[PDB]
């Protein structure tokens, strides 16, 4: 596998890692989507501590309004991480 | 790589 | 870093690896996505020989009609294929 | 891992 195949396949992993934790499987709750932010994005994003940010986290992302993070609004996260990158280049 | 919350949120 | 984290690096890297070989340095023409395609993705896609299907996949990436795969719209793509490796799991 | 082409096209 190429290193993009390889970032596919990580996407896929950490996600379901994080949904699979607790109730729907395939969804991120917001306890869920806290931990994976605090424990896989700490390079990018600043360590979410307050209930008020944990939801307007959720809010932002949870395009559905379903009150859960699926595969489809984690990968639409996922592009505002690597398009917010480009700052940093 | 510190990217602001007020860009994501 | 993560491996969230890595990934997330790797989509960028790749993405101006082939994005930046000729004319706009930040959108891919038919060539440089055909070669990402062909080079990168050759365990989830089936190598493209014909012109057609170039051109198909541009067309199908191509959201804003400007004849070339922007950053956004190759974020999109992304999602599409770590969507599609649900099959596999 | 192969995705077919039509569900992408
Ligand atoms: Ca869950
Ligand atoms: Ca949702
Ligand atoms: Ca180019
Ligand atoms: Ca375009």
């Amino acid at each position: 596998m190429s290193e993009l195949e390889k970032a596919v396949v990580a996407l896929i992993d950490v996600f379901h890692q994080y949904s699979g934790r607790e109730g729907d499987k395939h969804k991120l709750k917001k306890s869920e989507l806290k931990e994976l932010i605090n424990n896989e994005l700490s390079h990018f994003l600043e360590e979410i501590k307050e209930q008020e940010v944990v939801d307007k986290v959720m809010e932002t992302l949870d395009s559905n309004g379903d009150g859960e993070c699926d595969f489809q609004e984690f990968m639409a996260f996922v592009a505002m991480i690597t398009t917010a990158c480009h700052e940093f280049f | 790589t510190k990217i602001d919350w007020n860009k994501i949120l």
